[PDB]
Parts: structure tokens; C-alpha cells; sequence
């Protein structure tokens, strides 16, 4: 619908050649691995708290 | 008087300081009241779990 319904110079060519090959950011993590970090602490903690019980 | 022959005194005043003042008392300590026996079922000085 764009190559047979639009008659202008290529400009939908260039405009499908630049989208094929564009890198979109994906967003990292960057908060995982801490909340990880304190899952490990407070399962220590709360081991510790059951032996005491 | 047989009240009045003081002759016979110390024979009924020797033993009565025997058995007011060691004997009777004697057994009086050895009569004991302790105190109710009253079970606290809420004694438990607990904490919030480790959070």
C-alpha cells in the first residue's frame, strides 16, 4: 500500500530501508539484581530469627 | 490460797516460758501458708519478626 500507492521518488524506499535497520533502545534491568541482593539479606535474617525461635 | 504459796512458783513459770516462747512458737513456724498458686497464661516477652 506504500510502494504501488505512492508516487514520489523513493522516499518511502528510504523510509522502509532506515525502519529495517533501526536498533530501538531496550531498557536494562538495573534494579533486579539489588532487590535479588536484598532477598538474600532478608533471608538470612529471617533464617537466623527462626533458629532463635 | 494454794495460789498464794509461793514456793511452787518457779515450777509453773520454768516450763510455760519452755512452751509459750520455744514449743508453741516452734510449731507455729512449722505452720505455713503458701502463697495461691496463680498461673499467668499470658507471659510471652515476644518481638515483631525480623522486620
Amino acid at each position: 500500500y506504500y510502494k504501488a500507492n505512492v508516487a514520489k521518488a523513493g522516499l518511502v524506499d528510504d523510509f522502509e530501508k532506515k525502519f529495517n535497520a533501526l536498533k530501538v533502545p531496550v531498557p536494562e534491568d538495573k534494579y533486579t539484581a539489588q532487590v535479588d541482593a536484598e532477598e538474600k539479606e532478608d533471608v538470612k535474617s529471617c533464617a537466623e530469627w527462626v533458629s532463635l525461635s | 490460797m494454794p495460789q498464794l504459796n509461793t514456793t511452787v512458783w518457779p515450777t509453773m513459770i520454768t516450763p510455760m516460758l519452755l512452751t509459750l516462747f520455744l514449743i508453741t512458737q516452734l510449731k507455729m513456724l512449722n505452720t505455713n501458708y503458701h502463697l495461691p498458686p496463680s498461673p499467668k497464661p499470658m507471659k510471652m516477652k515476644n518481638y515483631n519478626k525480623p522486620w
